[PDB]
């Protein structure tokens, strides 16, 4: 799935099928360096891009005034009442009005979303 | 804007349409065409939509949720473990794998809601890019009772084998470069 | 033991004058570099002109061994010094200040495209066949 | 509110955001009529 | 217009050359003429 | 400056 | 200790103190006033020292053959504005009375002007011609230098000039002439803008300067080519991003960019692309553009291959690499660095460019807005005055650089009060 | 003024506060010619230096080892341009820049400081075309204006103190577009800072007098708010135009 | 042996050094004698789980520093000299790097 780089000249290797052993390989192109592929898969696409924005959303957002805050949403780690929610905030996010609640107080950063 | 909503289709107005008209333009910024419906298919709203399928451009990329390729060396080793059993089916009689079978797999993932909202059909699918492709990409199409339909996608068994070819072995565009360029066609050209 | 409450205090020594200047040596930690296989290296002035403000180039053990590039900071420290500490018989610490600071970025010992056939390959940059044969080809 | 809208009356009124709305609207109008008198004078001397 | 269960008689569209193209010449003159009354009378405006 | 169907 | 439902009195107390203090035009006065003095200086110690000497060839042998002299402009004066009457006294100028007479309302120009003159004898010489008077600068009205300023009201009345009039324009042959702030876009930013019928998806640009010192703008695009151009390798590939470099006749890939800097490895090359490695979109997104570069692994072959695509040619190859590597080193990223070792830092604000680029095709990052008025920027009397000053001086100095040279390769003497043009500035 | 994109033209939710919205010329030039608000000042220009100083004093290393790292070191640190490095602990850094924004040693009350939660950038932006206006500051729920100042300023003669005295104080900060992207606002203090059905409990500045945001044409204008938006573009063109 | 060569028996004794970065105030303390042979004293106090490393400014020199300790395992630092006798060497690897702060 991801991109791995070559230990001697740190270029980026590329997938070769060994039509001896039937196992792919990673080579890098400038050097004979050969490393043997443990993933066994190589190009995956989303087309739907379902990605969970929880991963894109970051923790010190909770200390933006300018974002709203409830707190009928307890947090679910320290049951913190503040919680700051927002919107999706990012563009090509198909159709999602879903509310992104992120915890307040100091260094919980615990997201749900509901 | 300020035009009122009869129907969810935007159409030029006002001095735009005017320009349009008058300069006999080519391109329309807004190309429209009311289609009216002959026989029972106007009366019942089940027979329109039939017709609206029919009429409505469809790509494989409108259907797909999501493209894989993996390297699966043999197709018995089934490296995607969900596959295993109907790739088992499929080579309890193997067809085509006669010449050979291609190390690459392109293991294609369809969402059941589109399918189902375009009325598409697995068979239907895989007739259509085995068929325009030819015998080169063999594709393994799961049932639909299925969780997750999967469409697995093989480049040319001949070509693998290369006894067909003779000529030269040379590689040509290698294989999974070649298998990333039919998947690129696949999800912008199709026209299922 | 003593270790767990030990106090060490040493005194602080600055030469107003040293023979030798002293310089920062950088290495990117992907890199590896690894000193154990330094039998040899040779540290002198490039000759890209083809000499006290020029970059510096290191071969390591030769032609055989590593090649790495290394750069002067071009940020000043009109705000800020660096000093080294180093361990004496005498038991204090002395200071020397950073005459100059240098990262050094490694070259591959791999063969290298002339840059006639480069351009030449460029011109055909839709290169359908693999590139790992063109490479093996050169 | 936030998006535009405006309850109180003229008679009334506007808050200060809803007078700032009430401008941005004011002056798309008028961007419209100035842009409108060109385009529509080549128009018309094309035609004639 | 060549599809099933679709009407040939009145199956027509906004775009004028598609309409010369397939219909002809005088199709394209009734189909400026429908284009252009529906731009001008859309705004409830009358034109002889 | 009316609606969204109106005039700006 | 609060101010409660007694707001109305204390909204506009605030308010008359503030209007007080400034008043209504205070951005031109200021502007003008920074202008004078910072700009002034700036300029005249930005521009390079004239060098100069003799032809070699015009006199057989080396004895004086380089009498190198060396013109500096040490410091900048100004006087209050002035009149030179035709018997040749000076006097002050009342905006008044150059409103009735169509003069200009403007004050004299003075510049230290140090020749350092080498005669290959080691016996360096330097004369400092104190004040040289290089040409009139107008001054705006009821700024810190007119007349008007720092004046009572009572005092402006015996001048017969308003209290109320507000200044802030120029007397030029007895108009008032009023400089218009000039809107433009905001410098050394990186915006990220779509435009829907280019060969591009997403350009990211950069219209970097160096503090305004030199070159107005040097802008830099780095751009992500569409993928609706379809062809084999085409559709394998993807989208590729290049960049649009200044002084280079085409497009140029990003990778070979980052190589010309000196950052060959590819892993250092997404190192200061993609902060992140574990995140395998944007990896994704930066392969096809390193396929494209595969061919270049090379410093001095990138600097050849950018040095090929320059708009003039070098004959030679290694004048090629020279003339590439310092245009880079000067026109790219010039707020970044213009010298020496500024090539890492050219290198992580490429990356940042170029990864703004990539969240951006992501949407991870909405693309910027350009009627948005954080983007923009006002050039007031002081910026507009400062380009004019630029011009104006550079073209002085060259004026004084054919006349030395014609005197030098005379080898009689060089004069600098002859050389100097105040027609020119003025 | 050929170009009839209808882009460009239009009154931008930006302008508000620092152009007026009335005051435009109609014709070819609609929304491309405007005018200053009554409070907007525009940034005159400063050296960066002693910011990057103070800000190698705080931390920011510069030249670091690929540290950004997901942003792990919160926050860039950008300047007029020109990333100087970033820091790990961005809060702190802005509240000791607002802090010396008021003490007045480093910061001018002109140098612009934005912090970009969400992408993790600080701008630190002084470049001498910045357009920006006076807002008081609310700290908690408080104006930080008090009646001592008020009532010093009501004495302004013979008594030396001025709009600038209220600057150094810290009740007042110059915020432009950038930073007014990123402050809550109050129109008034009683209306919106009091406790009532909680919009916001989060307002970091007041605006002085919402009229502020017409500029000289159009405060001639009487009741404004109940005129048609058009009608206070005539009148500022024909208050251009009026003999006295 | 020439005169090329880097004298790595430093890296071969694998001497550990340390690398701090203090203010310019500091340092133009210690360049205004600079020859007197010293300017101060480290301290050094070690706890159970917790270690605080302090300098002292010597009393001439003044007419506390705390030492903040930062991680050296993101870059790998050397320190090598240039001898006026053209003999390169290397004093050591870089093991910590602490910074100075005012107090
Ligand atoms: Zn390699
Ligand atoms: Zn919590």
């Amino acid at each position: 799935v991801g991109i791995r780089f070559c230990q001697e000249c740190n270029n980026m290797l590329y997938p070769k099928e060994d039509k001896e052993n039937r196992i792919l390989l990673y080579a890098c192109r400038n050097c004979d360096y050969q490393q043997e592929a443990d993933n066994s898969c190589i190009y995956v696409n989303k087309i739907t891009h379902e990605v969970d924005e929880l991963t894109q959303i970051i923790a010190d957002v909770s200390q933006d005034p300018t974002l709203p805050r409830t707190e009928d949403h307890p947090c679910q780690k320290c049951g913190h009442k503040e919680a700051v929610f927002f919107q999706s905030h990012s563009a090509r996010a198909e159709d999602a009005m879903r509310l992104y609640y992120v915890c307040t107080a100091p260094h919980c950063g615990h997201r749900w979303t509901e | 804007f300020h035009y009122a909503g009869v129907s969810a289709k935007n159409v030029t107005l006002g001095v735009p349409r005017l320009k349009e008209l008058i300069n006999i333009s080519k391109k329309p910024k807004t190309p429209s065409l009311t289609v009216f419906l002959l026989g029972q298919s106007a009366r019942d709203a089940e027979r329109a939509k039939d017709i609206l399928c029919r009429l409505e451009h469809t790509t494989l990329r409108k259907v797909t949720a999501n493209t894989a390729i993996y390297y699966d060396p043999n197709p018995q080793s089934t490296v995607v473990a969900e596959d295993q059993e109907w790739v088992n089916v499929y080579y309890e009689m193997p067809d085509f794998d006669v010449a050979r079978i291609s190390p690459w797999l392109l293991r294609v993932e369809l969402d059941r809601k589109h399918m189902t909202d375009r009325k598409l059909t697995m068979e239907q699918i895989a007739e259509k890019i085995n068929a325009g492709f030819g015998d080169d990409l063999n594709c393994i199409f799961n049932d639909d009772n299925a969780e997750k339909l999967v469409l697995r996608i093989r480049i040319m068994n001949s070509d693998e084998n290369k006894m067909q070819e003779e000529e030269e072995v040379v590689d040509k565009m290698d294989d999974d470069v070649f298998l990333r360029c039919i998947e690129s066609n696949m999800l912008t050209d199709m026209t299922l | 033991g003593p270790s767990s409450q030990n106090v060490t205090e040493y005194v602080v020594r600055v030469p107003k004058n040293t023979t030798k200047k002293y310089n920062i040596m950088a290495f990117n930690a992907a890199d590896k570099v690894n000193f154990a296989t330094w039998n040899q290296a040779r540290l002198e002035r490039d000759l890209s002109n083809k000499p006290e403000d020029q970059p510096w180039l290191l071969r390591v053990n030769g032609k055989s061994g590593r090649k790495f590039k290394g750069i002067k900071k071009g940020g000043v420290t009109e705000n800020t010094s660096y000093y080294i500490f180093t361990q004496c018989p005498d038991g204090a610490f002395e200071a020397f200040p950073v005459h100059n600071w240098y990262n050094f970025t490694p070259l591959a010992r791999h063969r290298t495209l002339t840059a006639e056939e480069a351009e030449e390959e460029w011109e055909r940059r839709n290169k359908v066949l693999n590139h790992f044969s063109i490479m093996q080809q050169r | 509110e936030s998006r535009g809208f405006v309850e109180n009356s003229y008679l009334a009124g506007l808050t200060p955001t809803e007078f700032f709305f009430h401008a941005m609207g004011g002056r798309e109008g008028l961007i419209d009529t100035a842009v409108k008198t060109a385009e529509t004078g080549y128009i018309q001397r094309r035609l004639i | 217009l060549s599809e099933k269960d679709v009407d040939p008689v009145r199956t027509t569209s906004n775009d004028i050359v598609e309409i010369f193209t397939v219909l002809g010449i005088e199709a394209v003159r009734k189909a400026l003429e429908r284009e252009l009354y529906h731009v001008i009378s859309f705004d409830g405006s009358y034109v002889n | 400056i009316w609606g969204i169907g109106c005039n700006p | 200790e609060i101010t409660p439902d007694l707001w109305q009195e204390a909204c506009w107390i605030v308010i008359s103190s503030y209007f007080d203090e400034k008043g209504l035009v205070r951005q031109q006065l200021d502007s003008f006033d920074e202008f004078i003095q910072m700009s002034v200086q700036r300029i005249v110690e930005d521009a390079p020292p004239i060098d100069l000497q003799a032809e070699a060839q015009h006199a057989s042998g080396e004895v004086e053959e380089p009498p190198r002299y060396l013109l500096k402009f040490e410091q900048i004066y100004l006087s209050k504005p002035t009149h030179w009457e035709r018997d040749g006294a000076p006097s002050p100028m009342m905006p008044n009375e150059a409103r009735l007479r169509n003069l200009t309302y403007s004050a004299p120009l003075y510049v230290d002007i140090t020749k350092t003159v080498i005669k290959e004898g080691e016996e360096q010489l330097q004369t400092q011609h104190q004040k040289t008077f290089i040409g009139k600068i107008p001054i705006m009205l009821r700024s810190t230098y007119c007349l008007l300023n720092g004046l009572t009201d009572r005092d402006l009345c015996e001048l017969n000039e308003c209290p109320l009039d507000p200044g802030g324009y120029f007397i030029i042959n007895g108009s008032e002439k009023v400089l218009i702030a000039q809107e433009k876009m905001a410098t050394n930013t990186v915006y990220v803008f779509a435009k829907k019928d280019s060969k591009y998806a997403y350009t990211g640009e950069c219209r970097s300067c160096l503090e305004n010192s030199s070159r107005p703008t040097s802008t830099i695009w780095v751009s992500m080519l569409a993928r609706g151009g379809q062809g084999a390798k085409k559709s394998a590939i993807g989208q590729r991003i290049v960049a649009t470099l200044p002084y280079i006749k085409q497009e140029v890939p990003i990778i070979i960019v980052f190589r010309a800097l000196g950052f060959v490895s590819d892993r250092d090359i997404l190192e200061h692309i993609i902060y992140d490695f574990e995140d395998p979109e944007m990896m994704e997104m930066v392969k096809p553009s390193l396929d494209e570069a595969f061919v270049i692994q090379e410093q001095n072959v990138a600097l050849n291959f950018i040095g090929s695509r320059g708009a003039k040619p070098g004959v030679t190859k290694e004048k090629r690499i020279k003339y590439a590597k310092e245009v880079l080193q000067k026109e790219m990223l010039p707020h970044v660095g213009v010298s020496d070792f500024c090539e890492t830092k050219k290198a992580y604000f490429l990356g940042y460019m170029v990864h703004r680029l990539l969240l951006a095709a992501l949407g991870r990052r909405e693309l910027d807005d350009r009627d948005h008025y954080g983007n923009k920027r006002l050039d007031l009397a002081g910026p507009l005055l400062a380009f004019l000053f630029r011009g104006m001086f550079k073209n002085l100095l060259k004026e004084v650089r054919i006349y030395a040279q014609k005197f030098i390769d005379r080898g009689k003497d060089f004069n600098l009060e002859l050389a100097i043009k105040t027609r020119i500035i003025s | 003024r050929d170009g009839k994109l209808a882009k460009p033209r239009q009154l931008h939710n930006t302008l508000w506060g620092m152009v007026c919205p009335a005051e435009t010329p109609e014709g070819h030039a609609v929304g491309l010619v405007k005018n200053l608000a009554l409070m907007a000042y525009i940034s005159v220009g400063s050296q960066p230096s002693p910011i990057l100083e103070f800000l190698e004093e705080w931390s920011m290393e510069n030249l670091e080892e690929i540290s950004p790292a997901a942003i792990a070191d919160a926050t860039k640190i950008f300047v007029n341009g020109c990333w100087v490095g970033i820091h790990k602990d961005p809060e702190q850094l802005m509240n000791t820049l607002r802090k010396l924004r008021r003490q007045m040693d480093i910061i001018v009350s002109e140098v612009s400081m934005i912090r970009d939660i969400r992408e993790r950038e600080i701008r630190i932006y002084t470049d001498a075309g910045r357009i920006c206006r006076p807002l008081l500051i609310v700290e908690k729920q408080k104006l930080l204006l008090k009646k001592r100042h008020i009532d010093q300023l009501k004495e302004r003669e013979y008594n030396n103190y001025s709009w600038q005295d209220l600057v150094a104080s810290g009740v007042v900060e110059y915020i432009d577009t950038l930073e007014e992207e990123t402050v809550m606002l109050a129109m008034t203090p009683d209306d919106l800072q009091e406790k009532e059905v909680a919009y916001c409990s989060t307002y970091t500045h007041c605006e002085i007098h919402p009229s502020m945001i017409l500029g000289v044409c159009a405060s001639i204008i009487p009741f404004p708010d109940h005129n048609q938006s058009p009608r206070n573009t005539y009148q500022s063109a024909m208050g251009k135009q009026a003999m006295g | 042996a020439e005169r090329g060569e880097l004298d790595l028996t430093g890296a071969k004794q694998n001497t550990g050094v340390w690398l701090v970065k203090v203010p310019k105030y500091l340092s133009q303390q210690w360049a205004k004698a600079s020859g007197r042979g010293e300017v101060g004293k480290l301290r050094i106090a070690k706890t159970q789980g917790r270690t605080e490393v302090s300098f002292t400014l010597n009393e001439d020199l003044a007419n506390e520093h705390p030492f903040v300790l930062q991680s050296v395992g993101g870059q790998t630092l050397t320190v090598f000299t240039e001898s006026s006798s053209d003999k390169l060497s290397l004093e050591g690897i870089v093991v910590q790097r602490a910074e100075c702060r005012p107090a």
